[PDB]
RNA sequence: CGGGGAAUCAGGGUUCGAUUCCGGAGAGGGAGCCUGAGAAACGGCUACCACAUCCAAGGAAGGCAGCAGGCGCGCAAAUUA
RNA sequence: AAAGUUGCUGCAGUUAAAAAGCUCGUAGUUGGAUCU
RNA sequence: CAAGACGGACCAGAGCGAAAGCAUUUGCCAAGAAUGUUUUCAUUAAUCAAGAACGAAAGUCGGAGGUUCGAAGACGAUCAGAUACCGUCGUAGUUCCGACCAUAAACGAUGCCGACCGGCGAUGCGGCGGCGUUAUUCCCAUGACCCGCCGGGCAGCUUCCGG
RNA sequence: ACGGUCGAACUUGACUAUCUAGAGGAAGUAAAAGUCGGGUUUCCGUAGGUGAACCUGCGGAAGGAUCAUUAACGG
């Protein structure tokens, strides 16, 4: 079993951290190998530039065409895939502009049929989509 | 060697036999492991290529 | 090997109460054993024992009375300070009404709440109720 | 007690691990000044030292008396 | 159980209560202690002259007739080997065992029996180091061993 | 940067603490000084390294991680009162 | 925080993830009564 | 007649060993458990990072030897499409000696030491108590059985102990 | 001005680490309906058979569905 020694405290507490490296979310947050493979690099949002357009065809038992958009990150130019939500929020976008970007949902997870999307569009020339949707706002260019 | 091993043999003929067969073995296993190796950097290879188009260039547009 | 000769002499009083017996034999005997069994006793929870007195480390035979659920040993023998001592009877006893945490001090054996009449700290022994 | 006219201690504790509740064993090795007054001093015998000011690079403190060991009659 | 042996086994001796001389015995502690001497000058271990006055003599105990032990009647006196019993007795089933080896080289059974004894032997001198019965710079080393005994 | 401390929490714990209080460090980077009770000081000096201002082309003058303010950077932060 | 899914309090290790092929052995941890 | 191999049936839920494993006779060699002891020492202990011995089969180096079997390999059959199965031969190997390797469903898919909590009678070894049958009634002990009891074992059955 | 001291930094090779242009090679992807077309109970470790899978050899497991017989042995 357990050590339960007066004199155990230095085997309880390595033999803790050395399991707490096995731990996925431990691991994943105190590595720091997940957090450079991250495009935001440690960002809540981040901004980049519409480089082209993307159908991303739905998983298996849904049949969709969810249109996406491939980004170019302007701090450290990576390349993402981000999804746009509404219907018809595609044709606020043009290529070659800049762009607001979040993550999806899940932490840099793909989240429901879109493969390999884990992030999002937020405001499109620095203009909200929801404005732009709901009819609020115009937008530039 | 695919010869059958008689009775009237004696040393310096099965000892030469033995060494040539231990000779074929040694290169063999040597092409073997050549082998292993080739197979595993291809494998890497195409499943970098792989992962590369699950990233990017896949879409209608 | 055998260590903590209380530890055993609790864990056998516990299983021969649960199965519903009479009398218990526990060996070895120590003074700790013996100054635990007095307390236990001194609150009507086991009843009166005999220490069987060979030249060896002595035996104990001692009479059960129904009225013990459980009688347990805390290994190691931690420190207890007054401050810390609510938290103690907090984790190991079922209740405020009865439970008894047995603690060794320099006043000598006794009980949590002798403890705190004769203002003392020390160290964890055991527990029944 | 091999460098010349001062010796090496060392002095043993348990430091107190609050989350565990438990301790761990630890010690500090001092290099301290041993007078030629005290001769025949051996190896595992107690010393009292007193603090001082500092002597060299890592000495600071004063053999004060010396004490054998538990089986050295 | 056993120290290096999977055995749990119950065979030992058990003393009665009873620890007074018996009154048939009418022998002193001093014929009783001459006895040991002249034992020893013949040349024999403490356990040897028990059994020897347990079974001819009718002695039950020589601590409980003279009231002191073997061994310490024969340190008292003078006539105690240096090194005690039963690390004489554990260096010489070593030096049967490594003469064994010596002759026969493919005998792994010997080999492994060999390093138990061998850490039962530094065991013992561990224990005796500890109460200053060996000195403190003595050793077993492979090749000087059947000279200690 | 470290503490005082903060969020959360039955009990045990986990995480945060650049940030007005105390202590340390440094004024683009290193290095060497003068004065002085006190500085290896930069709203003092002297160099080299990197930047960069005015030139009549010989020379001269620099140091906002002070207050506002500007550029840049970025998901990210105010008035030259 | 829910997470007794890092478990000191307080988790698991037949079949679900999991006990080293086996033994010896140093440091570490723990160590039977007994003295008003 | 010779060669190398293998020790069947007896052979069991029997035994021994740390495990891997271990079965022809006899002799030699050192070990070992258990039991028995009113022997001796007197805490000398348990579990163990580091370190260290042993570790099936297969495989690799040197030598010896190759009976059987036999990966590879060569043939013969078999079919819309057969290239695994089947049969004959057969190399490394399978055997021994000396060096390496340290792996198995290396299994009880169950760490070790210690304590307590139901019962029963078979077996293995040792010890104890016995009325009897047998070594052609044995002259006394001793071996083989028979009835119990104790200690450590390999296992079994039974149970609404508790999980 | 000689000398000493503290010492920024400069040059040369090695160890490197980073930034930044590249002829070429090997690829994949979107566009061409263009041309030709039966076996296995389930495994483990090692070795061979073209790398893996799979098959075979050797040694191991069950994590694989026990029916029937068994009181005499003395003359």
């Amino acid at each position: 079993g357990k050590c339960r020694g007066l004199r155990t405290a230095r085997k309880l507490r390595s033999h803790r951290r050395d399991q707490k490296w096995h731990d996925k979310q431990y691991k994943k947050a105190h590595l720091g190998t997940a957090l450079k493979a991250n495009p935001f690099g440690g960002a809540s949002h981040a901004k980049g530039i519409v480089l082209e357009k993307v159908g991303v065809e739905a998983k298996q038992p849904n049949s969709a065409i969810r249109k996406c958009v491939r980004v170019q990150l302007i701090k450290n130019g990576k390349k993402i895939t981000a999804f746009v939500p509404n219907d018809g929020c595609l044709n606020f976008i043009e290529e070659n502009d800049e762009v607001l970007v979040a993550g999806f949902g899940r932490k840099g997870h793909a989240v429901g049929d879109i493969p390999g999307v884990r992030f999002k569009v937020v405001k499109v020339a620095n203009v909200s989509l929801l404005a732009l949707y709901k009819g609020k706002k115009e937008r530039p260019r | 060697s695919t010869q059958p091993r008689s009775k009237n043999e004696s040393k310096e003929d099965k000892r030469a036999r033995k060494q040539a067969i231990k000779e074929e073995r040694k290169e063999r296993r040597v092409e073997k492991k050549a082998n292993k190796l080739a197979f595993k950097l291809e494998k890497r290879r195409q499943e970098k290529e792989l992962l590369n188009l699950k990233k990017n260039v896949e879409g209608l547009k | 090997v055998r260590m903590n000769v209380l530890a055993d002499a609790l864990k056998s009083i516990n299983n021969a109460e649960k199965r519903g017996k009479r009398q218990v034999l526990i060996r070895p005997c120590s003074k700790v054993i013996v100054r635990f069994l007095t307390v236990m006793m001194k609150h009507g929870y086991i009843g009166e024992f005999e220490i069987i007195d060979d030249h060896r480390a002595g035996k104990i035979v001692v009479n059960l009375t129904g009225r013990l659920n459980k009688c347990g040993v805390i290994s190691p023998r931690f420190d207890v300070q007054l401050k810390d001592l609510e938290k103690w009877q907090n984790n190991l006893l079922p209740s405020r009404q009865f439970g008894f945490i047995v603690l060794t001090t320099s006043a000598g054996i006794m009980d949590h709440e002798e403890a705190r009449r004769k203002h003392t700290g020390g160290k964890i022994l055991g527990f029944f109720f | 007690m091999k460098m010349q006219r001062t010796i090496v201690i060392r002095r043993d504790y348990l430091h107190y691990i609050r989350k565990y509740n438990r301790f761990e064993k630890r010690h500090k090795n001092m290099s301290v000044h041993l007078s030629p007054c005290f001769r025949d001093v051996q190896i595992g015998d107690i010393v009292t030292v007193g603090e001082c000011r500092p002597l060299s690079k890592t000495v600071r403190f004063n053999v004060l008396k010396v004490t054998k060991a538990a089986g050295t009659k | 159980g056993r120290m290096h042996a999977p055995g749990k086994g119950l065979s030992q001796s058990a003393l009665p209560y009873r620890r007074s001389v018996p009154t048939w015995l009418k022998l002193t502690s001093d014929d009783v202690k001459e006895q040991i001497y002249k034992l020893a000058k013949k040349g024999l271990t403490p356990s040897q002259i028990g059994v020897i006055l347990r079974d001819s003599h009718g002695v039950a105990q020589v601590r409980f007739v003279t009231g002191n032990k073997i061994l310490r009647i024969l340190k008292s006196k003078g006539l105690a080997p240096d090194l005690p019993e039963d690390l004489y007795h554990l260096i010489k089933k070593a030096v049967a065992v490594r003469k064994h080896l010596e002759r026969n080289r493919k005998d792994k059974d010997a080999k492994f029996r060999l390093i138990l004894i061998e850490s039962r032997i530094h065991r013992l001198a561990r224990y005796y180091k500890t109460k200053r019965v060996l000195p403190p710079n003595w050793k077993y080393e492979s090749s000087t061993a059947s000279a200690l005994v």
